[PDB]
DNA sequence: CCTGCATCAGAGCCCAAAA
DNA sequence: TATAATGGGAGTCTGATGCAGG
RNA sequence: GGGG
C-alpha cells in the first residue's frame, strides 16, 4: 500500500505516486468499481437522438450503418444462407470496403433483425427506465430516432443528447427484453405507481386546443322568452353565438 | 414538499436494513460477548436453538445504524469490499476466514454469475416446457415394465 | 406491445416464469429446426421479404404465439431433463 | 463442479511458497539488445 | 443594403486592444526590443537579478540577449517544431580566493515566442496560456469563526515564495503565530527581532488585557541570540541547534529576498493597509548582524487595535476584486523560468567544489538542461497551457481572455466551495457575470469584461467618466475595485442634454449597492453598458430581454460556430461584430493608402503611396486544431482605390468584415407535427439546395515507417495479396494520388512490416503449399480509412531521413501525412442554435412543397416550436424575429446595441413600412384579399388580435405590427387556423455533427490486463456499461441479458470466442464461463498474500484456472 | 382495458395531438406577453407604502431590522397581486392567448415564469442569502436595465453552483442506497407473519390542537397497493384479509374516514416481514409499474434505491435533510 | 467519566480526453 | 586502488472513531 | 477547458 505510511514512492523526476497493489484494488478506478461491477461491452454503439413522431410506442429509428456493425456476425451467416457471398470469410471481406457493399446486403440485414429488439440507454441512468427495449426500424442517416412518449423516463431532449445501443444476443436475453423491458410493457412508474408514458408538450397542447370552448362577451346574458326570438336576435348581430 | 409522489413502500425497505443489527446485553449461556454486534436474524435463529436446548437465551438490544455502516456490515465480504473501506473490510474478512455464500446481487455480478433475481430466481429458474404431443409420447413408453 | 401480452401474464404466477417458458421453448424450436411445433401451417408466423412470404425466423415470436394456443404444458418436475432431450431428438431430428 | 462459495483467508509463508513457480533473484527485466526476458528476472519464462 | 443604427449612447472610448492581455504581458517579460542597459527589473530580467551572484568563487550575471527565430511561424507549424528564439547570457567568473576573471556568453537553450495574435506554437500545434485568478499577496484580517469576538491575521506571500502565516489569539490570552501548520507563542519571535518588554508595552499597551497577555517572562530572560536558538528547537526537532544553522533556516524562511517574496502588489497592499512603508518584499531583514522587524509589529499592532474596536480597522473580504489579482502569461512563464534558473544554480555550486578550483570558465560551469526542461515543461504540460480553440476567429479571441481559478497554485475541483464561484459585486465592469461554464466549473472559469484591463500589479481595472458638478467630462479614469468603492457612480444610460446630466434623479451605485441620488452627488459615470459583459455576451442583440441562464448558452455557443462557405453576418447586430474580426487578425487590412495592383485566389498585391509593392499572400484552406477550414478570400478588385485600414481579404466566418457565425434564415414559430418535439428543429430542403449551413472540414492522417529488429518498415506501392482494384488511386510510391475520392476501407499510404516469429504456423504452411505461393516475408500494414470517415485527398507531405532539413525521432525512417477534406451539407442530427440560447438538433428535412409559406408563395426556412420560449424566458429571440421581418421586406440590417437598443415602438414603425411592400405590391398587381385570409381574420377577431369592424387590409396590418402573418400549409393548402409569427433570425451550425459522433462495434480491441473492450470511437471501443446500467438490468430482473454484458460481450475469453463462432454458424450462443477480470482480481489478492478460494457446496475447492496454475 | 390497448390509446393520443397542434395556430410574438392594466395601480400603491416605512425609520419609530423586514413583505405581496392580475386578465379578456394556453394545459410554463414575462421580475438575492430591498420592476417584455440585470445575475450563479454540487451528493446517496438494499429480493409468497403496521389517516394538527384528515396524495402514498392485515368493514363494505387495495379501495377508505368510521388501516409492510434475505409478496404489495401484485423474483431493493435516488437531483430543509 | 482532537477515507453517470 | 575530505534539502471540507488529558 |  504505497503512500499509506510515509512519503509516497515516486518515479524520479515526477510527482506522481506509483500505483501499488492497494490502489489497483480500491477506489472509483479500482478493480472492483471499474472492471468487476461494470465493464465496457461488445455489440454496442452510440449516436445523437432525434425525435420520431411517426414511430409506434415499441419502436426506434436505427441507422442502417450502425445496425450492420451490431449484427455483423448475424449478417455474415445470413449472407451465406441466401447467396451474397460464398462463405463467412469472404462475406466479411466485402463489408470492409464501403464501396464493395452492394444493395442486396441491406435486404439481407432486414431479414436478420426481424422480431429482435435492441436496448436504448441514456446516461445518467437514474431508475430502471434509463434502459428500455425497442424493435429497431432501419433508416438512412446517422441519427437514432426516439419515440416521443418515452422522452420523460429518459429525461431526454433533442438539444443534442446521445443514446447508447446494445444488442441482446441469446434467445434468453431477447425474451427478457421483449417481455420485461419493452417500452410498451412499462407504462407506469415503479416509484409512485402513476402513468410514466403520458401526454406532454405538443400532445397536451393539441388536445387542450380542440377541447376548449369559446366564451364570448357580445350577448352579455340577455333573457329571451322564446328560442326563436334568440336566433332572430343573433341574426340581427346583437348577440354572439357562444 | 418538493412535489415528488413516492410510495412509503420503498423508504420502508431501506429503513428495515437500517435496523438489521443488534447489540448483546447478556449472553446468558452462549458463545457471544456483551457488546458484540450481530444481525437480528442470526441472534433470533440462535435464540430458538437455545430456548429449545433449555439454556438461558441471549439478551439483545435494537440497534440503529445509517446506510453506510449497515452496508459495510453485511455478512458478504464481496459486497462490503466492493462498496468502500476496501482494505479494512478485506483485512477483517481474511482474519475471520470469512465465507461469502453469494446470497446477494453484487457478489454474483462480480463473479459474472446469473443473479438471484428475475429469470435467475430459484422460484422460476427450473420451469420446464413440453408440448402435449411430446408429453403423451414420453408417457406411454414408460408406463410399463 | 407484444400481441396478447396481457393474456400471457395471466397464465403465470410470476412474470419471470413466463420469460423462462418462452425462452426455453424458443431454444427447443431452434435446435430442432421448428419441426416440433404445435402450430398448424396457417398459424405459422410469416415474414415478408423482397422475394415474398417465408417462415418467421424468430423463434421467440413463435414461442409466445404457441403459448397462447394452449397446446404447451409448463411447470416444475414434469419429466427428467435429460430424458426429455432424447425423446425430442428422437421425434424431431437435428 | 459448480462454484457455490468464496472464502478469503491469510496465507502462511509456506503457502505463499506453495503457489510459487520460482524465486525472482534479479531486478533485471528484459535484455536490452534481444528484448527477450532476463534469466531469473521478473519476466523469466523458466518461472 | 442600408444599416440602421439605434441607441443614444455616445461611447467616449473604444474597446481596448482585445488580445492585449496576452501580447502586452509576454512582451513585458521578454523585453526583447529593449536595449539591455535600459531594461527595468521585471520578468526575465528580474529572474536573473534574483538568482545571481552565485556564492561558493563567484559567478556574476552581466546581461542576456534573445536571438531571432531559427524558423518562421508557418514553417514551425509544418515540421512539428516549436516557434522559439535562442537565448544567450553573458557571465563573468570571479574567483573569491584569487582575483581571476573569465567572461563568456553561454547558451541557455531556446525560449518560445508569442505570435502577433497572442498565441504560441509548441511542437507544431497552436496553444494558448490562460490567465489565473488567485488571492493577492499582502496582509489580511479575517474573523475567527470559533470565537465571535476575536480575529486571525494571515500574511500570505506570492505562491511557492513562502509559508502561510496565522496569528490566532488563543484562549489563554497570549498571541500565537502559525507557520507550516505548527504553532508557538508569538512573543518568542518578537524577542529574536531584538524587542524588549518596554517596546511592546509602550507601542501597544493601550489595550489593557490583550498586550499583557502577550508578555511572557521566561522568554525575556535571554538576549536575542538565546531566543533564536530556543525557537529553532520548536520548529525542527532532532536537528542540532548550531548558531549558523539556525540563522540560515530562519533567514531563508523570513528575511531572505530569494526564498521569501511578497508581491509587488503585496508590498503596496501591506504599505497601504498597515500604514507603514516597506524597504523590500521580505517580512524582516538581516542588518548589522541581528534581525530587524518590518511587518510583524505593524501586523500585531493592527490586530490588537481591531479586537479593541478602534476606528479605522476593518475585516477584509477575500473575494473582493481589489484583494484578488490576475496572474498573466508573463508572470506564469516567469515563475517557471525562476524555478529553472535556480535548478541550474545547483549545478553551478556543485561544480565549484569538484574538478580543480581553477581550470573552469563560465561555459563549462553551466549545464542548461534544468532551465530548458522547466520552460519546455511549462509550455508542453502545464494546466494553463491549452490547445487553442480556433473553430472560428471568435473561439480563439475568447479563449485568450479567459480567467481560471484552477491550475498550479489555485483551487482544485474537490477543493472548491461557494464563496469563490459567486458573482461578487466588484465583478461589475471587470469579470463577465454571464460567460462561465455550466456544470462542475461554474464560477471558477470566467471571461474578461470588454472594457477591463489588467494593471501592472495584476488587479483588473474598469473605465469610468469623471463627473464634476453636474457636467460629465471626457476624461476617463481606469479604476481598481478598492479605489472604485470611494466614489458615487451613475449609470451609463442616465439622460443627458449635451454634456450636462439632464435628470433630477439619477440611478447610481455606492459600493455596488444601488441608490437614487441627486445630480449634485454624482462623482463618476459608466462608460457604456458594453463594459459590464464579456465579448461573447456583447454579441447577443436584445440581451436586456433574455433570462441570464439562457444568455449564458448564447455566449458559449458562438464559440462553437463552424465556419460556413456562405457565412453571413446577422441582420440584427450589436455593433461589436466589426471590432472582433479586426482584433482577431483573421481578416486582412491595408497598411498605408494605395492602389490595388493585383488580386488573385492565392495573393493580393497592393501599390502604396510609398511606391513599395507590398505583397500579401493569402492563407487558403488551412486546417485548424478542430478541423474547421481557416481560409481567407479576396474582397477587392484590380485597380481599386484603398485608404489606410480598408479591407483586403475576408477571413473565415466573416463577411465584409462583420463576424458571420451562421446564416440568416426565414423562420416560422409554430409546432409542426411532432417533428418540433422537445427542441428539435425542422428545416427546409431549400437550405441544402442553395448550400446554406454547408461547411468544409479537414481531418489529418499520419503514418511512420521505422526501423525494427526484424527489418525496415517500407512505404511502397507493393502490398501482398491485394488486387489492382484496391490500389488504383495510389501513385508509384504507395501514396494516394492528390485529387482522389477515398471512402472507408480504402488505402491511404501503403506500408509493409516484417512478420514476427509467428512465421506462419504449420496450418498456414500446408495451405500455402497447395496454391504454390511462398509465404511472403512482409505483411500488409497499410494505413487505411477509419469507419465513417473519408473525403477528397487534398495534400500529401512525405518526410524521410536523409532528406534536407529533416531528422525524425530515433529509429524512424520516414513520416507521411495525408490531408483529407470533406464538404459537409447540413443533415439530420447536426446541431443548430441562435444567440439567445435556443439550441436543437435537426430532426426533419421537408421538401419545399411541404413547408409552410406566405400568401405570395415564399416558403419559410426553419420551423421552431413555440414551447421552447415560455419556460426558458429568452425573449430576445422574439424581438429579434420581428425586427427581422421588417428587414426582410425593407431590405435592411440593423445595429441594436445592448440595453440601449431598438425599443418596441421604433420596431413597430419599421414593421408598418414593410407591410406596404408586402401588400401594396399585391393591390397594384391586381389581387385582392384572399378567401382564406378572411377565415383566419375571423379566428383572429375572436382572439382579440385585430379590432372588429375594419377592412381586411386594416386588420392584416394590425397583425403584421404584432409580427404575425397568414401562413398556408403546403400539404393541405388550407391556412393555419391562426396568424403565426414569421421573420428573419440568425442561426448558427454548431461543431457537434452526427458524422463525427455515430459509432458502433460488434467485436474489437481489448485491454492488456483486463481483456475488456477499449473505450472511445477512435479505438473502435465498446460502450461502457457501468454500475448504474447494471442496476437498471437488475431492477428489471433480466438476468441472462445482464450475464451476457458481464461475460460474452466483455472479458469472458472462452465464451466470447465461442459465442461469435455460434452466431456465424447459426447456433445459439453458449452459456458463459468465468470472466477473465475476476481471475485478475484473484491473482491480485494473492499478490497481497491473501488466499482467495472458490468452493463447491461440499466446501471443497473449485479450480477456476483449469489446472494451469498448480504444480 | 390493459397494457396492449393502452399502448394503442397512447399512440392514438400521440397521433391526433401532434396533427392539431400544427393547424391550431399557436405562436409567440412579443405582444403575447400582456402587461395588465392593474400593474401601474399596484406599483403606485407599493411606493406610498414604502415611503411610509421610511418615515418610521428616520423618525426612529422602527429599527433597521424591522424596516428591511417590512419592505420585503410589502414587495412579496405586490408580486402575488400582480400575478393574479396577469392570470385574471388572461382568463376574462384573452382565454386563448398562447402563453396562457401553454401554462394552463401544462404544455410548458408555470405562473412564476409567466409573471416574469408580463409582470415584474420581482425580488432578487444578494450573494449571501439575504434579499435586495430594491426589486427588478421591469419584465422581459419591457426589458431590463444593466443594473437590474447585474443584481439578478448573483442568484443565477448561486443556483447554478448549488445544483452542480448537489448532483454529486445525490449521486453518492443513491450509491449508498443500492449497496445497503441490493440483496433484498421478493423470495417467497407468504412468510406467514402475523405482524403488520397501522397507517394513520389523521395527523395531529398543531393549529386546531386536535386532528385533521391527512392530505390525499400522502395517504395514497401510504395505502395504494398494500395487503390488508385484518378485515375492515366501513360503509357496509367488507374489505377482506389479504386484499390488495386498489386505488378505488383507497378512495373508499378516505371517504369512510371523512364520515368518522375508520381512523387507521392495518396493512402488511416490508418493515414487519419475516422473510430472510428479502421480503415476501404480501408484505410488499403491488408491483406499481404493472398495477397488480408483484411477481416473486422482482428485485425490489434495487427498485427502492432507484425510486428514492432519481428525484435527488431536484430538491431545494432540502436534500441535506434526507441524507 | 467525559471531552477535545487527530488521522483517515469519503466525496454522480456517460462521451469527447487533442497525448 | 593512497594530499585530505566525516550529520539532507523541502509542501480543502465533510463525518466517524479511536486516542491521551482537565 | 468541451456534450447531455
Ligand atoms: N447527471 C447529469 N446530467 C446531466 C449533465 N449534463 C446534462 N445533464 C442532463 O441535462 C438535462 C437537463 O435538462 P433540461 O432541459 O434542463 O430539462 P427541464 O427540466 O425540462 O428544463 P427545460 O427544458 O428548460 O424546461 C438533465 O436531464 C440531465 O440528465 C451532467 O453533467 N450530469
Ligand atoms: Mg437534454
Ligand atoms: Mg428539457
Ligand atoms: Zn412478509
Amino acid at each position: 500500500d504505497n503512500g499509506r505510511r510515509g512519503a509516497p514512492v515516486t518515479n524520479p523526476g515526477s510527482d506522481r505516486p506509483l500505483r501499488s497493489l492497494t490502489d489497483i484494488l480500491s477506489g472509483k478506478q479500482g478493480r472492483f468499481r471499474q472492471n468487476l461491477l461494470g465493464k465496457r461491452v461488445d455489440y454496442s454503439g452510440r449516436s445523437v437522438i432525434v425525435v420520431g413522431p411517426q414511430l409506434k410506442l415499441h419502436q426506434c429509428g436505427l441507422p442502417k450503418r450502425m445496425a450492420l456493425e451490431l449484427f455483423k456476425p448475424f449478417l455474415l451467416k445470413k449472407m451465406e444462407e441466401k447467396g451474397i457471398a460464398p462463405n463467412v470469410k469472404a462475406a466479411r471481406r466485402m463489408l470492409e470496403r464501403q464501396r464493395d457493399i452492394k444493395d442486396e446486403v441491406w435486404d439481407a440485414l432486414e431479414e436478420v433483425i426481424h422480431g429482435k429488439v435492441v436496448l436504448l440507454n441514456r446516461a445518467p441512468t437514474l431508475h430502471r427506465l434509463g434502459i428500455q427495449a425497442f424493435q429497431p426500424v432501419l433508416v438512412e442517416g446517422q441519427s437514432i430516432q426516439l419515440h416521443p412518449l418515452v422522452c420523460e423516463a429518459f429525461n431526454a431532449d433533442f438539444d443534442g443528447d446521445q443514446m447508447a445501443v446494445h444488442v441482446p444476443l441469446s434467445s434468453f436475453a431477447q425474451a427478457e427484453a421483449r417481455i420485461q423491458m419493452l417500452s410498451a410493457h412499462n407504462l407506469l412508474s415503479p416509484a409512485s405507481g402513476e402513468p410514466l408514458a403520458k401526454p406532454s408538450r405538443d400532445i397536451i397542447l393539441g388536445l387542450y386546443y380542440i377541447t376548449q370552448v369559446r366564451k364570448e362577451k357580445k350577448g352579455a346574458g340577455l333573457e329571451f322568452a322564446t328560442p326563436e326570438e334568440a336566433l332572430a336576435a343573433h341574426e340581427r348581430g346583437e348577440v354572439a353565438l357562444n | 414538499a418538493q412535489g415528488v409522489k413516492l410510495h412509503d413502500k420503498h423508504i420502508e425497505i431501506v429503513v428495515r436494513q437500517m435496523m438489521k443489527y443488534v447489540e448483546v446485553t447478556d449472553p446468558g449461556d452462549s458463545r457471544l460477548l456483551e457488546g458484540q454486534v450481530l444481525e437480528k436474524w442470526d441472534v433470533e435463529a440462535l435464540n430458538e436453538r437455545l430456548i429449545a436446548e433449555g439454556k438461558t437465551p441471549v439478551a439483545w438490544k435494537p440497534l440503529l445504524m445509517g446506510v453506510t455502516k449497515s452496508a459495510l456490515s453485511t455478512k458478504s465480504w464481496l459486497s462490503a469490499a466492493s462498496f468502500q473501506n476496501t482494505t479494512h473490510v478485506l483485512t477483517e474478512a481474511a482474519i475471520a476466514g470469512k465465507k461469502d455464500e453469494l446470497i446477494g446481487l453484487k457478489e454474483n455480478v462480480i463473479l459474472g454469475r446469473l443473479i438471484p433475481a428475475g429469470t435467475g430466481s430459484d422460484f422460476v429458474r427450473f420451469t420446464q416446457v413440453v408440448d402435449q404431443k411430446t408429453l403423451k409420447a414420453i408417457e406411454e413408453a414408460r408406463k410399463e415394465a | 406491445a407484444e400481441p396478447g401480452i396481457d393474456k400471457l401474464f395471466g397464465m403465470v404466477d410470476s412474470k419471470y416464469r413466463l420469460t423462462v417458458v418462452v425462452a426455453k421453448r424458443a431454444q427447443q424450436l431452434l435446435r430442432h429446426g421448428f419441426k416440433n411445433t404445435v402450430l398448424e401451417p396457417e398459424e405459422r408466423p410469416k415474414m415478408q421479404t423482397l422475394e415474398g412470404l417465408f417462415d418467421d425466423p424468430n423463434a421467440v415470436t413463435w414461442a409466445m404465439k404457441e403459448l397462447l394456443t394452449g397446446r404447451l404444458v409448463f411447470g416444475e418436475n414434469l419429466v427428467p431433463e435429460d430424458r426429455l432431450q432424447k425423446e425430442m431428438e428422437r421425434l424431431y431430428p437435428v | 463442479k459448480e462454484v457455490r462459495k468464496v472464502r478469503i483467508a491469510l496465507a502462511s509463508p509456506e503457502k505463499i511458497r506453495s503457489w510459487s513457480y520460482g524465486e525472482v533473484e534479479k531486478p533485471e527485466t528484459i535484455n536490452y539488445r534481444t528484448l527477450k526476458p532476463e534469466r531469473d528476472g521478473l519476466f523469466d519464462e523458466r518461472i | 443594403m442600408e444599416i440602421k443604427r439605434f441607441g443614444r449612447i455616445r461611447e467616449v472610448i473604444p474597446l481596448p486592444p482585445l488580445t492585449e492581455i496576452q501580447v502586452e504581458s509576454y512582451r513585458r517579460a521578454l523585453q526583447a526590443d529593449v536595449p539591455p542597459e535600459k531594461r527595468e527589473n521585471v520578468g526575465i530580467q528580474a529572474a536573473f537579478r534574483e538568482t545571481f551572484p552565485i556564492e561558493e568563487l563567484v559567478l556574476d550575471f552581466l546581461e542576456y540577449r534573445l536571438g531571432e527565430p531559427p524558423f518562421p511561424q508557418d514553417e514551425c507549424r509544418e515540421k512539428d517544431l516549436t516557434y522559439q528564439a535562442p537565448l544567450y547570457a553573458r557571465l563573468q567568473l570571479i574567483h573569491k580566493d584569487t582575483g581571476l576573471i573569465k567572461e563568456d556568453e553561454v547558451f541557455l537553450g531556446h525560449i518560445p515566442l508569442m505570435t502577433e495574435d497572442g498565441s504560441f506554437i509548441i511542437n507544431g500545434a497552436d496553444r494558448v496560456i490562460v490567465s489565473q485568478i488567485h488571492r493577492s499577496p499582502g496582509v489580511y484580517f479575517t474573523p475567527d469563526p470559533a470565537r465571535p469576538g476575536r480575529y486571525i491575521a494571515s500574511i500570505i506571500p506570492l505562491p511557492k515564495r513562502g509559508p502561510w502565516i496565522d496569528l490566532e489569539v488563543e484562549p489563554n490570552g497570549v498571541v500565537s503565530m502559525k507557520v507550516n501548520k505548527r504553532k508557538f507563542p508569538l512573543v518568542l519571535l518578537l524577542r529574536v527581532l531584538g524587542y524588549d518588554q518596554e517596546t511592546l508595552a509602550r507601542e501597544l499597551g493601550a489595550y489593557g488585557e490583550l498586550v499583557q497577555g502577550l508578555m511572557d517572562e521566561s522568554v525575556f530572560a535571554m538576549r536575542p541570540e538565546e531566543a533564536l536558538i530556543r525557537l529553532f528547537t520548536l520548529l525542527r526537532p532532532g536537528d542540532p541547534p548550531k548558531r549558523d544553522k539556525a540563522v540560515a533556516y530562519v533567514y531563508g524562511l523570513i528575511a531572505d529576498p530569494r526564498r521569501y517574496d511578497l508581491g509587488e502588489a503585496g508590498r503596496y497592499k501591506a504599505e497601504e493597509k498597515l500604514g507603514i512603508r516597506l524597504s523590500g518584499r521580505t517580512l524582516a531583514r538581516f542588518e548589522d548582524g541581528e534581525f530587524k522587524d518590518e511587518v510583524f509589529l505593524p501586523t500585531l499592532r493592527y490586530l490588537f487595535a481591531l479586537t479593541a474596536g478602534v476606528p479605522g480597522h476593518e475585516v477584509d473580504d477575500i473575494d473582493h476584486l481589489g484583494n484578488r489579482r490576475i496572474r498573466t502569461v508573463g508572470e506564469l512563464m516567469t515563475d517557471q523560468f525562476r524555478v529553472g534558473l535556480a535548478r541550474l544554480a545547483r549545478g553551478v555550486r556543485e561544480r565549484m567544489l569538484m574538478g580543480s578550483e581553477d581550470s573552469l570558465t563560465p561555459a563549462k560551469l553551466v549545464n542548461s538542461r534544468p532551465l530548458e526542461a522547466a520552460i519546455r515543461e511549462f509550455f508542453s504540460r502545464s494546466q494553463l497551457s491549452q490547445f487553442k480553440d480556433e473553430t472560428n476567429p471568435l473561439s480563439s479571441l475568447r479563449h485568450k481572455r479567459r480567467i481560471s481559478a484552477l491550475g498550479p497554485g489555485g483551487l482544485t475541483r474537490e477543493r472548491a466551495g461557494f464563496d469563490v464561484r459567486d458573482v461578487h459585486r466588484t465583478h461589475y465592469g471587470r469579470i463577465c457575470p454571464v460567460e462561465t461554464p455550466e456544470g462542475a466549473n461554474i464560477g471558477l472559469i470566467t471571461s474578461l469584461a470588454a472594457y477591463a484591463r489588467v494593471d501592472e500589479l495584476g488587479f483588473i481595472r474598469t473605465p469610468y467618466r469623471r463627473v464634476v458638478g453636474g457636467v460629465v467630462t471626457d476624461e476617463v479614469v481606469y479604476m481598481t475595485a478598492t479605489e472604485e468603492d470611494r466614489y458615487t457612480i451613475a449609470q451609463a444610460n442616465t439622460p443627458l442634454e449635451g454634456n450636462r446630466i439632464a435628470a433630477e434623479r439619477v440611478v447610481a451605485r455606492r459600493k455596488g449597492e444601488p441608490v437614487i441620488v441627486s445630480p449634485e452627488e454624482v462623482e463618476f459615470m459608466d462608460v457604456s453598458p458594453k463594459q459590464v459583459f464579456s465579448v461573447n455576451t456583447n454579441l447577443i442583440p436584445f440581451l436586456e430581454h433574455d433570462d441570464a441562464n439562457r444568455a449564458l448558452m448564447g455566449s458559449n455557443m458562438q464559440t462553437q460556430a463552424v465556419p460556413l462557405i456562405r457565412a453571413q453576418a446577422p441582420v440584427v447586430m450589436t455593433g461589436l461584430e466589426e471590432r472582433v474580426v479586426r482584433d482577431s487578425l483573421a481578416a486582412l487590412y491595408a497598411e498605408e493608402d494605395g492602389e490595388v495592383a493585383k488580386v488573385d485566389g492565392n495573393r493580393i498585391v497592393v501599390r502604396y503611396e510609398d511606391g513599395r509593392l507590398v505583397e500579401y499572400p493569402l492563407r487558403r484552406f488551412y486546417r485548424s486544431n478542430q478541423g474547421t477550414a481557416l481560409d481567407q478570400r479576396p474582397r477587392v478588385v484590380v485597380g481599386q482605390r484603398v485608404r489606410k485600414g480598408d479591407l483586403l481579404a475576408d477571413g473565415p466566418a466573416s463577411e465584409n468584415g462583420f463576424l458571420a457565425l451562421g446564416q440568416n434564415v426565414l423562420v416560422a414559430i409554430m409546432p409542426f407535427d411532432g417533428y418540433n418535439f422537445e427542441d428539435a428543429i425542422v428545416i427546409s430542403e431549400e437550405l441544402l439546395k442553395r448550400d446554406f449551413y454547408t461547411s468544409i472540414h479537414i481531418e489529418r492522417y499520419e503514418i511512420e515507417a521505422r526501423d525494427t529488429k526484424l527489418g525496415p518498415e517500407r512505404i511502397t506501392r507493393d502490398i501482398p495479396h491485394l488486387s489492382e482494384a484496391a490500389l488504383r488511386d495510389l501513385d508509384e510510391e504507395g501514396v494516394v494520388r492528390i485529387g482522389a475520392e477515398v471512402k472507408p476501407g480504402d488505402i491511404l499510404v501503403g506500408r509493409t512490416s516484417f512478420k514476427g516469429e509467428s512465421e506462419p504456423t504449420p496450418e498456414e504452411r500446408l495451405l500455402r503449399s497447395i496454391f504454390g505461393e511462398k509465404a511472403r516475408d512482409v505483411k500488409d500494414t497499410s494505413l487505411r480509412v477509419p469507419p465513417g470517415e473519408g473525403g477528397i485527398v487534398v495534400r500529401t507531405v512525405r518526410l524521410r531521413r536523409g532528406d534536407p532539413g529533416v531528422e525524425l525521432k530515433p529509429g524512424v525512417r520516414e513520416v507521411v501525412r495525408v490531408y483529407v477534406a470533406q464538404k459537409r451539407k447540413l443533415q439530420v442530427g447536426d446541431k443548430l442554435a441562435n444567440r439567445h440560447g435556443n439550441k436543437g438538433v435537426v430532426a426533419k428535412i421537408l421538401p419545399v412543397e411541404d413547408m409552410p409559406h406566405l400568401p405570395d408563395g415564399t416558403p419559410v426556412d426553419v420551423i421552431l416550436n413555440p414551447l421552447g420560449v415560455p419556460s426558458r424566458m429568452n425573449l430576445g429571440q422574439i424581438l429579434e424575429t420581428h425586427l427581422g421581418l421588417a428587414g426582410y421586406f425593407l431590405g435592411q440590417r440593423y445595429i441594436s446595441p445592448i440595453f440601449d437598443g431598438a425599443k418596441e415602438p421604433e420596431i413597430k414603425e419599421l414593421l408598418a413600412q414593410a407591410f406596404e411592400v408586402y401588400f401594396g405590391k399585391r393591390k397594384g398587381e391586381g389581387f385582392g384579399v384572399d378567401k382564406r385570409e378572411v377565415e383566419v381574420l375571423r379566428r383572429a377577431e375572436k382572439l382579440g388580435l385585430v379590432t372588429p369592424g375594419k377592412t381586411p387590409e386594416e386588420q392584416l396590418k394590425e397583425l403584421f405590427l404584432q409580427g404575425k402573418v397568414v401562413l398556408y400549409d403546403g400539404r393541405t393548402g388550407e391556412p393555419i387556423e391562426g396568424p403565426i409569427v414569421v421573420g428573419q433570425m440568425f442561426i448558427m451550425k454548431l461543431y457537434h455533427m452526427v458524422e463525427d459522433k455515430m459509432h458502433a462495434r460488434s467485436t474489437g480491441p481489448y485491454s492488456l490486463i483486463t481483456q475488456q473492450p477499449l473505450g472511445g470511437k477512435a479505438q473502435f471501443g465498446g460502450q461502457r456499461f457501468g454500475e448504474m446500467e447494471v442496476w437498471a438490468l437488475e431492477a428489471y430482473g433480466a438476468a441472462h441479458t445482464l450475464q451476457e454484458m458481464l461475460t460474452l460481450k466483455s472479458d469472458d475469453i472462452e465464451g466470447r470466442n465461442a459465442a461469435y463462432e455460434a452466431i456465424i454458424k447459426g447456433e445459439d450462443v453458449p452459456e458463459p464461463s468465468v470472466p477473465e477480470s475476476f481471475r485478475v482480481l484473484v491473482k491480485e489478492l494473492q499478490a497481497l498474500a491473501l488466499d482467495v478460494q472458490t468452493l463447491d457446496e461440499k466446501d471443497n475447492p473449485v479450480d477456476i484456472f483449469e489446472g494451469l496454475a498448480s504444480k | 382495458l390493459g397494457m396492449e390497448k393502452t399502448a394503442r390509446l397512447l399512440d392514438a393520443l400521440k397521433y391526433y395531438g401532434f396533427t392539431f397542434s400544427t393547424t391550431s395556430g399557436i405562436t409567440i410574438g412579443i405582444d403575447d406577453a400582456v402587461i395588465p392594466e392593474e400593474k401601474k395601480q399596484y406599483l403606485e400603491e407599493a411606493d406610498r407604502k414604502l415611503l411610509q416605512i421610511e418615515q418610521a425609520y428616520e423618525m426612529g419609530f422602527l429599527t433597521d431590522r424591522e424596516r428591511y423586514d417590512q419592505i420585503l413583505q410589502l414587495w412579496t405581496e405586490t408580486t402575488e397581486k400582480v400575478t393574479q392580475a396577469v392570470f385574471k386578465n388572461f382568463e376574462e379578456n384573452y382565454p386563448f392567448n398562447p402563453l396562457y394556453v401553454m401554462a394552463q394545459s401544462g404544455a410548458r410554463g408555470n405562473p412564476q415564469q409567466i409573471r416574469q414575462l408580463c409582470g415584474l421580475r420581482g425580488l432578487m438575492q444578494k450573494p449571501s442569502g439575504e434579499t435586495f430591498e430594491v426589486p427588478v420592476r421591469s419584465s422581459f417584455r419591457e426589458g431590463l436595465t444593466v443594473l437590474e440585470y447585474f443584481i439578478s445575475s448573483h442568484g443565477a450563479r448561486k443556483g447554478g453552483a448549488d445544483t452542480a454540487l448537489r448532483t454529486a451528493d445525490s449521486g453518492y446517496l443513491t450509491r449508498k442506497l443500492v449497496d445497503v438494499t441490493h440483496e433484498i429480493v421478493v423470495r417467497e409468497a407468504d412468510c406467514g407473519t402475523t405482524n403488520y403496521i397501522s397507517v394513520p389517516l389523521f395527523q395531529p394538527d398543531e393549529v386546531t390542537r386536535s386532528l385533521r384528515l391527512r392530505k390525499r396524495a400522502d395517504i395514497e402514498a401510504g395505502l395504494y397497493g398494500r395487503v390488508l392485515a385484518r378485515e375492515v368493514e366501513v360503509l357496509g363494505v367488507r374489505l377482506e384479509e389479504g386484499r390488495y387495495l386498489s386505488m378505488d379501495d383507497v378512495h373508499l377508505l378516505i371517504k369512510a374516514a371523512e364520515a368518522g368510521e375508520i381512523q387507521e388501516v392495518p396493512v402488511r409492510s416490508p418493515l414487519t416481514c419475516q422473510t430472510r434475505y428479502g421480503v415476501c409478496q404480501k408484505c410488499y404489495g403491488y408491483d406499481l409499474s404493472m398495477a397488480r401484485p408483484v411477481s416473486i423474483g422482482e428485485a425490489v431493493g434495487i427498485v427502492a434505491a432507484q425510486s428514492i435516488g432519481e428525484p435527488g437531483t431536484q430538491l431545494t430543509q432540502g436534500l441535506p435533510r434526507v441524507i
